[PDB]
This record gives C-alpha cells, structure tokens and sequence, in this order.
RNA sequence: GUACCCCGGGAGGGGAGUGAAAGAGUUCCUGAAACCGGUCGCAUGCAAGCCGUCAGAGCCUGUGUGGUGAUGGCGUGCCUU
RNA sequence: GUCCGAACCCACUUCAGUUGAAAAUGGAGGGGAUGAGUUGUGGAUAGGGGUGAAAGGCCAAUCAAACACCGUGAUAGCUGG
RNA sequence: GACUGUGUGGUGGAGUUGAUGCGAGUGAGAAUGCAGGCAUGAGUAGCGUGUGACGGGUGGGAAUCCCGUCCGCCGAUUAUCCAAGGGUUCCAGGGUCAAGUUUGUCUGCCCUGGGUGAGUCGGGUCCUAAGGCGAGGCCGACAGGCGUAGUCGAUGGGUAAC
C-alpha cells in the first residue's frame, strides 16, 4: 500500500527517535603493563592478551 | 558431530561440510586460525574429534582421518605433532577466543588454536 | 531483446550523408536550414 | 554595523569560557547516521569518548572521533588544558551539500538517490565546568 | 515596468505567521495552513466574544444560587425578591458579594425574603 | 587568493597573517522561506484532540511584559462546484 | 513441405516477475527442426501510401491512417484557473 | 481595512525618502499549473542466477587490493580468435573528490606519458550482382519521372608467405 497522508512531525519523531544505538561498554585490561580498554571476553587490541592478572595468555601478536 | 540446526554456512549444507573440513585442515596446518566466531565455534567439535582419533597412531586411524582432511601433510602433522601433544589430555584440544569485529561487515571474529602446551 | 537501433555506418552514410542530402532539393534545403540554425553537424 | 565583537563561532559555542572546539565540514555521511553516534558521545569525557569510538561498530564513529581529537588538540594549544581533564560539552550534526544521483529502475523509470553530507561540531571544556 | 512580487507579497505572510505563533505543526510554520487556521480563529473569537456575556452570567447565576440556597432561598425567589425590593444590583456584583462579602449577601437575602409575595 | 605552526591520510578545522570588513576564503556580495538540528523555559506517560477560540490555575520570567499552559465551555479544514 | 531429437527458429501451458534482472522476460516443460527452413551483408517499396499465408496486422518500444515542422496561440455551447 | 511608525535595535554595504501628478509586465492558495530547493513514506524495500576458506603483504584504514595454498565452478564454453559496432577503454606510473548499487589501498574511473610497423593478411589501386546515379535523349504546366552510352556499388569472382 501507500501512505495516505504526510506523517506529522510529532509521530515521525516518535518513531525516528527509537532508531538509536547503545554505547560500547569497554573494560580495563587486567595486564598492569597495558591498562587499556578492550571489549569484555575479547582479547585486548593493545597487548593482544587475555585472561586474569595471574594467568595471562597471548591471543594476537599485535 | 551434532548438526547445526539452523541455516548452514556458505548457503548450502554441502558448502558448510567443505568449509568445516577446510577450516579444520587449516587450523591443523597453522596451529591457529582467525575465522569469525561462528565458524570457530562450529569447527571446534570436528577438529577435536579428529585430534582424538589422531591420539592413537595406527594405519587404520590414519586412513580414517584421511577421509576428512584429505591432505597427507596435515595428517602427518596431526599424527606426529598434535596427536602426541595431547596424550594425557582428555578432551579440550582447542580453544576459541574472541578477537574483535571486522570493519567491513561487523562480523565478530575469533581465534581458534590447538592447545600448545603439554598436559604433564 | 533486439532493439530498434542496429548501427551500420555504410547504411547511415547512404541514408543521411552529405551527398545524399545534396542529391535532392529537399536535402539541399535541409542543409541550408541547418546552416541557418547554426548546427555544427549538417549531416551524418 | 559599527559595533564591536563581530560574531564568531567561539563566542557562540564557548563565550569567554575556557575550552575549544572543532568542526569537520562536508563529511560524506548522512546527518542522521552521524547523529546516531553523536548522541552517544555528547556530554561524555573526551578521552573516554575517543576510546569508546575506537570500538563503536558504526561507520560514523571514525569521523566523529577525529573531530573530538582535533578539538582536544586545539584545547591543548590555545588554552593549555590537558586531554584527560576535558569533557565533550556540546556536540551536534548539521546537514551539508546533498548530491543528486539517478538509479535506473524497471520499465524505463529512474528513481532519485540523495547522497547526503554532514558538518560535525564538537565543543570541549574542562570537567570543572560541568556543574558551574 | 516589470514589477517583482516579493516585496509586497511577504507582508501579509509575515502578518499571518505572526498571528499563528503558538499553533501546533504546519499551522505555525506554513502560510497557507496558518491562513486557514486564522480564518477559523477569527470566527471562533468573534463568536466567543458574544458568548462570553452568557457564560459569565451563567457563572454569576450559579454562584448567587449557591450562596442564597445556604440561606434557604432559591435563586428565582431571590431575584424576584430583589426586584420587588427595588435593589438593582446586577448578578455580577451579586456574585462578587457572594464570594467576597458573604454577610452583605446574606443581608440582601433577608431584604429579598422580606419582599416576597408570601402567597 | 590565507606565508608559517597545531590535530588529521586527506577533507575539514584551530592559531596566525592580508584586508576597511574573512561569519568578503574562491560552494566567496546580500543570504529569505520550506527543511535540518544544539541549548534553555514551560507543558506532556488515565488520555478520544479540524488541533483553534473563550474562561483559567500553576510554573518560569519580570527586559512588572512576556513564554508556557493543567483544567472547563464552545467548536466537522481550504477551494471548486 | 517423413519420424525422434540438440544447435537454431518459435512461443502452447504453468509458476514467478509485476516500483521486474527485463517498457514482454526468467524457470519448468512445449512446437518446427531438409524445408512454404533459418540466418549475416547490402539493397527496393513511404503515409490515404507501402506491405500483409489477412490479425486492421506491421511500417524505429501506444498505427481504423507514422513521425517532424509549419498553418497555429486550430476550435471546444465543455472542465479547470 | 488593505496595512503601517518620521520609534528602537541587529545584519548589510549604495542607494533612496516625503508632496503632488503621470504610466503599469502592479498584488496569487489552488489551473492532476511551470522551475528550483526541501520533506513524508524511512534509516524502510532493494543492493541484479553463484562458493568460498585460510596464511602472508601493502596500507591511516582491508570480507571486498596483491601474493600463496586449499577448495569449488564453466569447459560446444564462464575458453581462444574475428566481423559489425564502439573509440584509446590498451600499457606504465601517480590518485581516491566524483563513478562503481557496499568498502576499496582497487578499477573498463581520474591525471600524465607511452603504445598499433605489411609488396603477400582485410579493403582500395582489379571485376561485376541487386540497386543507385546517369552525357545526349524521351516524358512531364513548373517542380520533376524514366532511361541509353557509361559510372559506381560486396554480402560474391580474381590476386604473391610460412
Ligand atoms: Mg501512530
Ligand atoms: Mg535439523
Ligand atoms: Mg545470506
Ligand atoms: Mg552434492
Ligand atoms: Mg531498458
Ligand atoms: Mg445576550
Ligand atoms: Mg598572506
Ligand atoms: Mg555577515
Ligand atoms: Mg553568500
Ligand atoms: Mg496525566
Ligand atoms: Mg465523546
Ligand atoms: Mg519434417
Ligand atoms: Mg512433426
Ligand atoms: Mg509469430
Ligand atoms: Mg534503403
Ligand atoms: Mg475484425
Ligand atoms: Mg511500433
Ligand atoms: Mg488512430
Ligand atoms: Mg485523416
Ligand atoms: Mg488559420
Ligand atoms: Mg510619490
Ligand atoms: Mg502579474
Ligand atoms: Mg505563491
Ligand atoms: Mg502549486
Ligand atoms: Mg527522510
Ligand atoms: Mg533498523
Ligand atoms: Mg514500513
Ligand atoms: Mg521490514
Ligand atoms: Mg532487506
Ligand atoms: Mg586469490
Ligand atoms: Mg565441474
Ligand atoms: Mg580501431
Ligand atoms: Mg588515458
Ligand atoms: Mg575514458
Ligand atoms: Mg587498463
Ligand atoms: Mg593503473
Ligand atoms: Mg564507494
Ligand atoms: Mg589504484
Ligand atoms: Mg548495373
Ligand atoms: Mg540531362
Ligand atoms: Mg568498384
Ligand atoms: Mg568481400
Ligand atoms: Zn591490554
């Protein structure tokens, strides 16, 4: 079908305001020598590492 | 192993069969592979079954592994290097780690690697 | 599908060329009118 | 007329308050898609904003990030402020030049394609100005 | 003598858009919609200026009724009694008394009571 | 017709310079409306609305005038035909 | 102007497409397929005219009289402004 | 009342005010009006048959560029070479505004420079078909029609290399 009338500014904005995203949350690297933000359950971009402070492992050589 | 329930990789079940075989072969050839999250999590069981078969070295076992893989250099690596590495490991020969996303299509990437350290 | 324009340079020159227009008084007047308008192309 | 203080961007965005700003004009991205990220970034601390935009999946996160960085750099050069004690005080997106293009449709029809642009403005201030 | 229309034409548009400076949506932004709405507003305001007399008289009558029924008198009897007593205070001032000076209103109620036919 | 410096791969911007003026910076005189937004004030999640009009509290402002406006009554667009 | 059947020519049915991949097609089948066959190159017939194994069919993607320009700003007791 | 102040700012940067006459391309809300710009639908439908995966490189930036290895696909054609048609798209380097239905460091795109060599191949210089034109001429109020002698005209004949 085809829109019967021009949608009003109120209704258009009511619907359009719900097209939105959320901010990425980010977590601090557990590595003391990096301390950079990364995604949770994701290897750190800055050091390529993963794991808790005690038992770290390297996932990316970057 | 278990089927994949939903729509298959590559637009056809035959192509997913081929993709998983190739991905497991590449993981065995290189030791680690960056292969998007779903492909890594989907090839983990098949690769682990192949490594478990490769743990015991016989000609029948090598032929059965060569049904999959189909590359004899990969079979040699699997029965000579990877297989002996997991003598005391009862399962869990691989691990998957999320790596980020791809810029082009937002695909969540991951690294699947074969466990590199001896259990003992 | 097959479309209306099938190019042939020989047929084009025989149909709309300068000498074809010069061959008749209607074509000569067409060339005169295109000179009057100022076309940079008088014919094909 | 013959009056002082001709209008300027600084006087309208800051007005003798400490801080700085940046504008990225003619960014070849739609204003709405840039606003989807600008709404996230507005009011945040600037360093947190740039680190978060490093991870934001949207394509507009790379332009906006640069603008923020530029604003921070400006504040580090005309005001002496440091990057870690700045917050994104204001942020908005305006429309730029929209190019017209034609996409051929079925049955000899051509539909109109609008290639929109955006101007992204970011104004940063010290964190002490958040409550003042 | 070719004339351009804009300089003369924008005057009425500015006037109408100033008169429509609280309306919702297209009625406060577009000259044609604002013009239709100002036609309706003019009709409404002319009609309500005339209906204001009746509305305020109704309110006064209600308040007078309420204040005189507290003294045991209906509005019709109160009005007839004030007419018979000769006190020509109109309903506007009667309502103003009924709100602000209730003792004066009650004394007027007594005046109206004493001036009833009682038949 | 913007030397030079800063952020940036650039585009763009920020300082600075030229100029009487740069918000006259080459998309360049003036720069309206539609349309798109940032900020502030008020209202708005029990409500039936040609979206106004009259009555009217409250809040903000008070540049003692202005903004908004809960709530009550009345109220079925414009043109052509 | 045999038969079955590819290329090739066509277009019977059906499904899809219907702002299409396409201003007539695609998938699956279907008809002819040594003949009145099909096709490349050049050529001839021109508008009250052409050509037509004949449907008013075709004559450069709307033909019971093409298209372009001119008479021309045709005329309309009609609709609209 | 159409409107308006010789009030008061802002912007602007070269014209224009009042009185009285004179002349109008003198007033727009609508013609499925014309031109431009911008909304609504809507961040919605679509992104044009399909099989890609990984390793490394380049780079500010890589699913989409380069290299390699696996795997898959066409193969009376998804191969190779011509005609017609197009016209520089070819090659090398530099580029990433625009174009490419996404990205792009890439390109049939942009800019600069370069590149095509014949006694024998395909045409002309040879020959004619259909058809065209046509000295004289015949026909026709004019305009023009036809046509002889001729002259063109390949899709054919002739002609020396692998
Ligand atoms: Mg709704
Ligand atoms: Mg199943
Ligand atoms: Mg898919
Ligand atoms: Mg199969
Ligand atoms: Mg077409
Ligand atoms: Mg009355
Ligand atoms: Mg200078
Ligand atoms: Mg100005
Ligand atoms: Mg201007
Ligand atoms: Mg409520
Ligand atoms: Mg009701
Ligand atoms: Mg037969
Ligand atoms: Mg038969
Ligand atoms: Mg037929
Ligand atoms: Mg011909
Ligand atoms: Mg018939
Ligand atoms: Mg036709
Ligand atoms: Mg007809
Ligand atoms: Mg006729
Ligand atoms: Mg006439
Ligand atoms: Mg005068
Ligand atoms: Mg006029
Ligand atoms: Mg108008
Ligand atoms: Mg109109
Ligand atoms: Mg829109
Ligand atoms: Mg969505
Ligand atoms: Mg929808
Ligand atoms: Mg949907
Ligand atoms: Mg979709
Ligand atoms: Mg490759
Ligand atoms: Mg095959
Ligand atoms: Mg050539
Ligand atoms: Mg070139
Ligand atoms: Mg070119
Ligand atoms: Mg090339
Ligand atoms: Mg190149
Ligand atoms: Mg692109
Ligand atoms: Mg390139
Ligand atoms: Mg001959
Ligand atoms: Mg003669
Ligand atoms: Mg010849
Ligand atoms: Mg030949
Ligand atoms: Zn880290």
């Amino acid at each position: 079908a085809v829109p019967k009338r021009k949608m009003s500014r109120s209704n258009t904005r009511h619907r359009r305001s719900q097209w939105k995203t959320v901010a990425t949350k980010l977590v601090t690297c557990a590595n003391p020598a990096c301390g950079e933000k990364h995604l949770p359950h994701t290897a750190c971009p800055s050091c390529g590492g993963y794991g808790p402070r005690g038992d770290r492992r390297q996932v990316v050589e970057a | 192993p278990k089927p994949t329930k939903g729509p298959r990789l590559g637009g056809s079940p035959a192509h997913e069969r081929i993709i998983l075989r190739n991905l497991a072969s590449q993981l065995f050839e290189h030791g680690r592979v960056v292969t998007t999250v779903t492909k890594a999590k989907r090839v983990r069981p098949l690769a682990e079954k192949l490594i478990n078969r490769a743990k015991t070295d016989t000609v029948a076992n090598r032929r059965f592994v060569n049904r999959t893989i189909t590359d004899r250099g990969i079979v040699h690596i699997l029965f000579t290097e990877i297989g002996p590495r997991m003598e005391g490991r009862d399962g869990g020969y691989t691990r998957v780690t999320r790596i980020g996303i791809r810029k082009g299509d937002n695909a969540p990437m991951a690294v699947i690697e074969v466990i590199s350290d001896k259990v003992a | 599908m097959k479309r209306t324009f099938q190019p042939s340079n020989r047929r084009r020159a025989r149909n709309h060329g300068f000498r074809s227009r010069m061959s008749t008084r209607a074509g000569r007047s067409i060339l005169a009118a295109r000179r009057r308008k100022g076309r940079v192309n008088l014919s094909a | 007329m013959s009056k002082t203080e001709r209008p300027s961007r600084r006087a309208a965005l800051l007005g003798d308050r400490p801080g700085s700003y940046a504008i990225a004009r003619h960014v070849r991205m739609s204003a709405s898609k840039c606003r989807r990220v600008i709404n996230l970034v507005r009011g945040m601390d600037a360093v947190d904003a740039v680190t978060m935009l490093k991870f934001q999946p949207q394509a507009a996160a790379e332009p906006i990030r640069k603008v923020i960085a530029s604003a921070m750099a400006n504040a580090e050069q005309t005001e002496g402020l440091r990057a870690d004690d700045l917050y994104i005080s204001q942020a908005f997106v305006d429309e730029g030049i929209t190019m017209r293009r034609i996409r051929p449709r079925a049955k000899g029809s051509a539909s109109r394609i609008l290639k929109r642009s955006a101007h992204i403005t970011v104004v940063v201030e010290p964190k002490e100005a958040r409550q003042a | 003598a070719r004339v351009k229309r804009s300089v003369n034409a924008k005057k009425k548009r500015r006037e109408v858009l100033d008169q429509a400076s609280g309306y919702r949506g297209q009625r406060s932004r577009l000259y044609r919609k604002a013009k239709e709405q100002t036609l309706h507003s003019a009709t409404y305001s002319f009609r309500d200026r005339r209906a204001k007399k009746g509305d305020f008289r109704s309110l006064w009558i209600q308040r007078i009724n309420a204040a005189s029924r507290a003294q045991g008198m209906t509005y019709n009897r109160f009005i007839n009694g004030l007419k018979n007593a000769g006190v020509e205070v109109d309903r506007k001032m009667l309502a103003e008394l009924a709100v602000s000076d209730i003792n004066a209103f009650n004394s007027l109620v007594e005046v109206a009571k004493a001036s009833q036919p009682q038949n």
